[PDB]
DNA sequence: TTGTATTTATAGCAATTTTCGTGCCAATTTCTGG
DNA sequence: CCAGAAATTGGCACGAAAATTGCCTTAAATACAA
């Protein structure tokens, strides 16, 4: 509903086909704390 | 992207805070090596460290 | 008797060099001179004609090759809803050997009869078409639009409405509102959603009229200045070191004398807009066809310059009046004899010409030697070549291609 | 305010918490209508490509959208209004001097002034309805007056 | 392949944790894709991106989708090509992000 | 007292290239009279 | 109706005018030492 830019398509798209299920994926505003922090000399990343 | 610009009625862009700080950290970074490399007194290169 | 050392050849350099070009150059010598110094918002999402495209495939019920050549075919689409490449590049850029153009043909066909009608066409005419399919069987004269649309198009942009009327059989009172109806149609479905902002530019100089009388004054916002960094120069000195005095001290003089060169800049382009505006004032009074016709040695004398330095201030510099933004080289234009004795300027020569095409008989437009013939009565003289050079100047069609069906 | 003629009592749980019954003649009367006014405004300035012009000359609209459009290209006073509507019409020159065959073509058949023109014209905003009730227009000096003006 | 160049876009990545430490120099060097030398943001005469600037296309990417910035290259058939004369890769403005 | 070094002041000449209006004339379009 | 005549258009050519561009380290004013 948010800042999940391919889950707001793939929700529009399920919805008007009927199918009311929902693929959640990850913020972007997620990604923008990641850049912004790696952006002060510091190394944050995700694993496994 | 994540820093854009202010693009206003009239043309003009004017500018961000990070960008501002990015410029002046540029300009200090580009003054100091061409003062480096011309080997400056040491009094104004401590300054502009 | 002018020697040529290689900072006075850095003086005149400086001459001709535009607002943006000198601050880039006043940066670059400011980053080698330490003596020298200078005096949360985010935005929105706006939806364009590729994403409107997008959002409607997403709810196409398409296939996934389907989706991917549709994908292709949108991405291919400029500003005003034209596919700009062919359907062969397509292909090409799917990359899968087992799909033919028929395919791609299919695809491109659906994706026409989206908002708006007739977008991604390959022309003209299959816009035009595309257009027209979707109208009833009931309106008047839709069979005639299509033939002539589908079949003699070209003869109808040179504007013939003589052998359209050989070719398609026709009378008048049907071709006209068979042309009427085609005219109706939409030449650019794309430019439905429109994106972007006009671009400005910042002018160098500034004329109004105050106390009845015009006053030119540089732009206060534009005008370059450097300063001396005193900090730096309280050090000039004994500094227990020969080496520092000697560095300071060529550096103040260099400083120095590019302060010299950026003020004598300015103001020798103060006084020849001075000049410019003096020289041209019926134009800033009545608009155009009262221009003067002007050259460089005309300035020249008035200033007491010479021709060159004349032509290397007025490059790339913009003037700003109540009329609008000028080159300040716009002010400069060739001549053409007078019946009465005296010049005509090209410019007013050009706006005379685009006056009278404007208020014509649009039955019978004029052509080079009417337009001729109707300038040789105010006194201008002036050949059916040179009227026809000021016509295509201004990007007008010959006679034959301006007349209606009237 | 107005003066009401009001009883104390509950009635079926319509008054219930502060909420208030009221009864239709008030509605019938006008006594509680009330008058808002909105003021919109449209700035034409000069760009590189020439000057913004505020004119009647929309190609790509219809014609029924310019009808409520003066010769000046200014809607006229009085005129009912609603979300969508055309107020003030503007067109921004988009300048290119070179022009490619289906340029000329497009030239050709629907003439120049569709061309090298984009529209910038003032509209209502959706969600905004009323009747226009008074027009002003500010000329930089200079510059010639419409017939508005 | 167009349609697994299409699929591959959008994946999500896996994870199940979140890792913090400090930053050395070769890998503040690994994260760049260039160097930022001048100060210079637009042009204001083209209104594009000035080269070696803070938003520079041949170290943050295209301003447009799949195109070079002097426009030697333009659609999705030269996706992933490095232009010789601008530098600009062929792909996506969202990179810029 | 003066001879000499240091600081200002010096943005023109003279080739060289580009643009100007306008004639020449073949190709293309319109017109008129039998 | 036909076709030749008449008119229109623009590419090419031409000399003059106009605009552009390279030049390479000078002479005169003035403060200061002898
Ligand atoms: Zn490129």
């Amino acid at each position: 509903k948010s800042d999940d830019v391919n889950g707001r398509t793939k929700m529009y798209k399920n919805i008007v086909d009927g199918n009311h299920q929902m693929e959640p994926g990850m913020p972007e505003s997620f990604n923008v704390l990641l850049k912004e922090i790696r952006s002060l000399g510091i190394n944050i990343e995700l694993e496994d | 992207d994540l820093r854009p610009l202010v693009p206003l009625d009239g043309g003009r862009f004017a500018t961000s805070d990070l960008n501002d700080l990015y410029r002046r950290v540029i300009n200090r970074n580009n003054r100091l090596k061409r003062l480096l490399d011309l080997a400056a007194p040491d009094i104004i290169v401590r300054n502009e460290k | 008797q002018l020697a040529m050392t290689p900072q006075l050849q850095q003086a005149i350099r400086l001459l001709q060099l535009s607002t943006l070009e000198l601050q880039q150059e006043l940066q670059q010598a400011l980053e080698s001179n330490p003596l020298l110094e200078q005096i949360v918002y985010q935005g929105e999402t706006t939806q364009t004609l590729q994403d409107y495209l997008m959002w409607q495939v997403e709810l196409t019920p398409f296939s996934d090759t389907d989706r991917a050549i549709a994908t292709s075919i949108v991405d291919a689409v400029d500003e005003t809803g034209y596919l700009t490449v062919p359907l062969e590049d397509i292909l090409e850029s799917i990359g899968d050997e087992e799909i033919d153009i028929d395919e791609v043909e299919a695809v491109l066909k659906r994706i026409q009869r989206f908002d708006p009608v007739g977008v991604a066409a390959k022309d003209l005419r299959d816009c035009l078409l595309i257009q027209l399919s979707q109208f009833d069987k009931t309106t008047p004269w839709l069979e005639e639009a299509r033939l002539i649309i589908s079949d003699h198009l070209d003869l109808l942009a040179n504007h013939d409405f003589r052998t359209l009327m050989r070719v398609t059989r026709l009378k008048e009172d049907v071709l006209k509102e068979a042309v009427n109806l085609i005219q109706s149609l939409d030449p650019r479905p794309g430019q439905s959603i429109q994106t972007g902002e006009p671009e400005y530019v910042i002018p160098d100089v500034l004329v109004r009229k105050h106390n009845g009388h015009w006053t030119v004054e540089l732009n206060s916002d534009s005008i370059p200045r450097l300063q001396i960094n005193q900090h730096y120069a309280s050090m000039c000195n004994n500094a227990r070191n020969d080496g520092d005095s000697q560095f300071i001290r060529s550096n103040l003089q260099d400083a120095k004398w590019l302060i010299k060169s950026l003020e004598s800049r300015n103001d020798t382009l103060l006084r020849v807009s001075r000049c410019i505006v003096e020289q041209q004032q019926a134009f800033f009074e009545q608009g155009e066809e009262y221009m003067k016709p002007m050259v460089l040695a005309d300035i020249a004398q008035a200033v007491e310059m010479h021709e060159s330095t004349i032509s290397r201030v007025t490059t790339q510099k913009y003037l700003h009046s109540p009329r609008g933004i000028f080159e300040l080289k716009y002010f400069f234009s060739s001549h053409v004899n007078t019946e009465g004795g005296g010049e005509a300027s090209s410019t007013a020569i050009r706006a005379l010409v685009k006056k009278l095409i404007a208020a014509e008989n649009p039955a019978k437009p004029l052509s080079d030697s009417k337009l001729t013939s109707l300038l040789s009565e105010q006194g201008i003289m002036v050949a059916r070549r040179t009227v026809a050079k000021y016509r295509e100047s201004l990007s007008i069609p010959p006679s034959n291609q301006r007349k209606q069906l009237v | 305010g107005q003066n009401m003629r009001v009883a104390f009592m509950p009635w079926n749980g319509y008054n219930f918490e502060d909420s208030i019954l009221v009864s239709e003649r008030v509605v019938q009367e006008d006594r509680f209508t009330t008058i808002h006014i909105q003021e919109l405004a449209c700035v034409s300035r000069d760009t590189k490509l020439g000057p913004e012009e505020i004119t009647a000359d929309i190609p790509n609209v219809g014609e029924a959208a310019l009808s409520k459009l003066d010769e000046s290209g200014i809607v006229y006073i009085g005129a009912e209004v609603t979300g969508g509507d055309i107020l003030v019409g503007k067109v921004t020159p988009k300048g290119e001097t070179q022009l490619t065959p289906e340029e000329k073509l497009l030239r050709a058949i629907f003439g120049e002034k569709a061309s090298d023109v984009k529209d910038s014209s003032l509209r209502v905003p959706n969600g905004v309805s009323g009747t226009v009730i008074d027009v002003q227009v500010f000329t930089r000096d200079g510059v010639e007056k419409d017939k508005r003006a | 392949d167009l349609l697994k160049f299409l699929k591959a876009q959008t994946k999500t990545e896996e994870f199940d944790a979140i890792k913090i430490a400090l930053a050395s120099p070769d890998m503040i060097r690994s994260w760049s894709f260039g160097e930022v030398k001048k100060p210079e943001t637009i042009n204001y005469r083209t209104f594009k991106p000035e080269r070696d600037g803070l938003f520079c296309a041949r170290i943050f990417g295209p301003v447009k989708d799949y195109e070079c910035l002097c426009g030697k290259y333009k659609r999705l058939k030269h996706r992933g090509v490095i232009c010789e004369k601008c530098g600009v890769e062929v792909t996506q403005t969202k990179v810029r992000r």
